[PDB]
RNA sequence: AAGUAACUUAAGGAUAAGAAAUCAACAGAGAUAUUAUGAGUAUUGGUGAGAGAAAAUAAUAAAGGUCUAAUAAGUAUUAU
RNA sequence: AAGUAAUUAAUAUUAGUAAAACAAUAAGUUAUAAAUAAAUAGAAUAAUAUAUAUAUAUAAAAAAAUAUAUAUUU
RNA sequence: AUAAUAAUAAUAUGGUAAUAGAACAUUUAAUGAUAAUAUAUAUUAGUUAUUAAUUAAUAUAUGUAUUAAUUAAAUAGAGAA
């Protein structure tokens, strides 16, 4: 299919403005292989552990709440978020949990 | 969008086509964007002062 | 209960108007997906594209005479002991006047960087979504698109001005004349221009000749995100449009998931 | 047929001008002054008894009955048997194995 | 005005090198580093040069040898298979074969294969793919476990340039109109290797001429 | 570039994070003393950390 | 260090190399000349300081394959 | 008037992609499996070391040292 | 769940060799209005917790900034040879 499609072939709601997914809503899309872009991290030369989830569009705080209330396990002053690249940043190693709770949506 | 544009003079960005959705949404862009500066050429935007009151 | 309850599905699709040259009078809307022209500002990845073409554009011409290649003899200027005067050996050390420089460069100095494919494509994508939000961005084309509103008779639907080899006029002709009307109906004369075509436009390049300190004519082979960026103004073809959005695609195999 | 004879190759084509299909080659080594002397054989010398190296080497030999099989042309080219090589199936099928392989 | 002059780096991308000899308050003045005198202040001396004593290496002696004969070969385990199989990743049409040709073309095995791959068990227990496999070489557990899923596995012989015709064939068609024939093997531990039945050679699992070949040899 | 310093090359190997290497003391004047001591000397130690640095320079490639 | 500096001699717009008594390994390639990977791997050393390739895959390149020789003897080979 | 250049190796931070990354003509380099001087050996018999792989020893284990397994492969 | 500024309690702030953060002056490249009622340089006197910039007066040159700011780089800072 061509990467431009036809005027008509469009619908109104896959533009950009409508269905208001600009205000705290919330996307991940997954690898180019299929899988989620949960990852994990060895820092400060391996003593520091850390799980990274990437590709990311939207309400990054809201993702982290939510995220927070289906891992309540989790302590809520080890989670960041880098905003400049939308990263969330989980202190220590939870990548199987936070797939756990992602491919439930995506 | 054509003829709004042509008949009022300005051009309006096609980002702004893309989003807004409605003639009002439509009218309130237009009133609040390109009517001050032509009221008052003082209010205009200037490209090198971008950030400029 | 609902795991994610704030989940969406984003849009995919953003309209671009496609016009006519001489006079940019809208004919058609055509959808462009949003990696392409509707992309998050990402000011750090175009810092990094512009820094990469910046340092490979450079010459490297600097060739400062190290105390090899000054040219003074290899002969001790003074004897070591009995002068009274301190220490001299060739007429070439770095603390003399006329001697060589230290740790001096040799042209041709390498100042070639790289940088992944994939980071400069985002870098682009993201230069082109910056001018289109900007709303600084004007398509151009037709002739392979289904068009709503009929192109005039004076106009074209390519980036070219037409009737400018036809000089047994006036000591002036049409395209120079063509282009200044232009220039003056869109109340852009100092401003950067950017013209990204498919190919050479010779009647353009001519026309634009006059104003060649403000006005850049580019194939869309050669176009940078330096010459993007720096635009006040970017036209681009439609065509050159979809070729620069097929090659900075985000690549996709099978990943078919519930 | 111009266009299925001028696609084949340079090595191919200047091997045919030199050395046409009409005239055919003797398998076995004659006379370097014989009309149908093989190139790819090495000739004895009439007068002074002693042979000569073939016109063409065993690396060219190789080059051109390889392209020649190639676009299928195998009877126009002179006889291969005497010299001591084989190429593809005919090696595989016809090749003796080692005696460290065998014992 | 142009993005050009608001551009920034991402935070955390970008340092200031220690600028040396350029004033006593910057920290790092006349000596700039060097410290007080000695060789290291104003000359090059190795990092590894320890003032005489025997160095470490030559204190200890010299072991073992290089193996130039040696065919390392990519690893690939049974669980990767099977989360291929998973993940819709592993495109086998009804009654083909997985062989290291197509491990490369699915993305198996990635990388440069010089050699071959062999296949180990360690996703043995989830594996359950009644597919039949290829390879250099599996293990025993790998081989029980491929049969015991109702699979099939046969371990063949490749040398360098068959190899890389069985990976890339139309490499040789394009280039020069045909692929070469895979090379008998001309070893002893290859051929022992593959007349081996409990590592599934293929010389004796299908019976080839080359044995036949080889018996007619001794009895003479 | 850098080129592996071969004597290092002969006497040590890469073994997981680290190196490998032989005993020194066991290439004559065993006879007199105790099988059962030098046993000890038989077989491989590890790398030591105040040389890993030494090692990790000497053998770039490794 | 280094077959480097230097000295000496002799050509041309270029010189040199060049179409296998070559590689390789039972499957095959098919002349020279540079470059990247191969690879600081094989190899080598008062086994010290250190030195270090070729197959093969790509890039530049031209029409790149040709006959002029009665097919080559104090030559190949051997010892030093 | 004085810590600079290339050609490399290791480490740290951010950024891209991510069980893959860089290239995209073929190759090739890291990662994906630990071990042994090396060899045709190579990780749960219905579960966490008391199982398994390699090296030393083998009926086979035990013993030393590393390493792998508790919706989702690192 | 940040950033800026401010407030309270507590602890700490000598430093050679050395380590680690931050910033300023000079020049060059990219983007970049304004203009003799301005800009640059110099002297004197004030201001900002001040290696730097700024305000006033005076003097010279110039219809005028590689200017403010963000980046990239240095022949980037001298009482010590
Ligand atoms: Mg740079
Ligand atoms: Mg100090
Ligand atoms: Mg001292
Ligand atoms: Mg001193
Ligand atoms: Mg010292
Ligand atoms: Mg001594
Ligand atoms: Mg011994
Ligand atoms: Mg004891
Ligand atoms: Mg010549
Ligand atoms: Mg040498
Ligand atoms: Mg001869
Ligand atoms: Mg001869
Ligand atoms: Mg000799
Ligand atoms: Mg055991
Ligand atoms: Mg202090
Ligand atoms: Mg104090
Ligand atoms: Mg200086
Ligand atoms: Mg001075
Ligand atoms: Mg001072
Ligand atoms: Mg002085």
């Amino acid at each position: 299919a061509p990467i431009f499609p036809k005027l008509e072939d469009v619908k109104m709601h896959e533009l950009i403005g409508n269905n208001n997914f600009g205000k705290k809503t919330y996307y991940v899309e997954r690898s180019r292989t299929g899988n989620l872009p949960v990852y994990s991290a060895y820092k400060n030369g391996g003593n520091k552990i850390i799980t990274e989830i990437r590709k990311i569009e939207g309400d990054v705080i809201q993702l982290r709440n939510d995220l927070q209330e289906q891992l309540p396990f989790i302590p809520k002053k080890s989670w960041s978020v880098v905003m400049q690249s939308k990263k969330i940043i989980i202190k220590g190693n939870a990548v199987e949990a936070v797939k756990r709770v992602l491919t439930k949506k995506f | 969008t054509k003829f709004l544009q042509s008949k009022s003079g300005y051009l309006i960005p096609d980002y702004e086509l893309t989003t807004l959705s409605t003639p009002l949404q439509f009218k309130r862009y237009i009133k609040e964007k390109i009517l001050p500066s032509a009221n008052d050429p003082k209010l205009a935007y200037k490209e090198a002062e971008p950030n400029a009151i | 209960l609902n795991p994610l309850p704030n989940a969406a599905i984003p849009p995919k699709y953003a309209l671009v108007t496609v016009r006519s040259f001489p006079s940019l009078e809208p004919l058609t809307f055509v959808p462009v997906p949003t990696s392409t022209v509707a992309a998050p500002l990402r000011r750090d990845i175009l810092w990094r594209a512009v820094v990469y073409e910046n340092d490979n554009r450079r010459v490297g011409a600097s060739n400062p005479p190290g105390r090899s290649e000054n040219g003074f003899s290899r002969r001790k200027l003074m004897p070591q002991k009995g002068s009274g005067r301190a220490r001299v050996g060739d007429a070439n050390s770095p603390t003399r006047h006329n001697g060589g420089r230290a740790l001096a460069r040799t042209a041709p100095n390498d100042y070639t960087t790289e940088l992944p494919s994939k980071v400069y494509s985002m870098a682009f994508n993201n230069a082109l979504s910056h001018q289109y939000k900007s709303g600084k961005l004007f398509v151009i084309g037709g002739e392979k698109v289904d068009l709503i509103s009929p192109t005039p008779e004076l106009d074209l639907n390519r980036l070219d001005l037409v009737n400018t080899n036809t000089v047994e006029g006036k000591e002036i002709f049409e395209g120079e004349v063509i282009f200044r009307k232009f220039l003056e109906e869109f109340q852009l004369k100092g401003k950067r221009l950017l013209f990204i075509t498919d190919k050479t436009r010779e009647g353009l390049i001519k026309s634009s000749d006059p104003y060649k300190q403000k006005v850049d004519v580019i194939q869309k082979e050669l176009v940078e995100v330096n010459d993007i960026l720096r635009a006040q103004a970017v036209f681009i073809e439609l065509e050159a449009l979809e070729y620069l959005a097929m090659a900075h695609q985000k690549e996709i195999l099978h990943s078919v998931s519930n | 047929y111009k266009q299925y004879f001028d696609s084949l190759p340079l090595k191919l084509k200047s091997f045919f001008q030199r050395y046409p299909p009409s005239i055919k080659y003797s398998p076995v080594s004659t006379s370097t002054k014989a009309i149908n002397a093989n190139p790819f054989l090495p000739n004895k010398h009439p007068v002074t008894q002693r042979f000569h190296d073939p016109k063409y080497s065993l690396r060219r030999m190789s080059d051109v009955y390889k392209l020649a099989l190639r676009y299928g042309v195998e009877e126009f080219l002179p006889p291969i048997e005497n010299t001591k090589k084989l190429f593809f199936e005919e090696k595989y099928n016809k090749k003796t194995l080692m005696k460290g392989v065998l014992l | 005005v142009s993005i050009l002059g608001q551009l920034k780096p991402s935070d955390g991308s970008t340092k200031s090198f220690k600028r040396l000899g350029r004033g006593p308050s910057s920290g790092l003045g006349k000596t700039s580093g060097r410290g007080q005198k000695g060789q290291k202040a104003r000359g090059k001396v190795k990092s590894w040069f320890e003032g005489g004593q025997t160095p470490i290496y030559k204190l200890f002696p010299k072991i073992g040898f290089t193996n130039v004969g040696a065919k390392p070969l990519k690893e690939l385990n049974l669980k990767r298979i099977q989360w291929f199989h998973d993940k819709n990743r592993l495109h086998l049409q009804p009654g083909e074969v997985l062989d290291m040709n197509k491990m490369r073309k699915l993305g198996l095995v990635t990388g440069p294969i010089k050699y071959g791959v062999k296949i180990l068990a360690s996703g043995k227990f989830h594996y359950n793919l009644p597919i039949a496999l290829e390879a250099s070489r599996a293990s025993a557990k790998a081989i029980a476990a491929i049969e015991k899923a109702g699979g099939k596995f046969t371990a063949r012989y490749y040398t360098p340039l068959g190899l890389r015709a069985h990976l890339n064939p139309q490499w040789f068609l394009e280039k020069r109109g045909r692929v070469p024939l895979q090379a008998r093997p001309t070893k002893r531990r290859d051929i022992d290797f593959y007349s081996k039945e409990e590592k599934r050679g293929y010389l004796v699992m299908e019976k080839d001429k080359l044995l036949q070949d080889i018996k007619e040899a001794q009895n003479k | 570039l850098m080129k592996t310093h071969k004597g290092t090359a002969k006497r040590w190997r890469r073994t997981g994070n680290t190196f490998k290497r032989g005993i020194a003391g066991r290439k004559h004047g065993n006879i007199g003393w105790s099988h059962r001591s030098l046993k000890a000397l038989t077989g491989r130690k590890i790398a030591h950390p105040a040389y890993s640095k030494h090692l990790k320079r000497l053998l770039p490639y490794h």
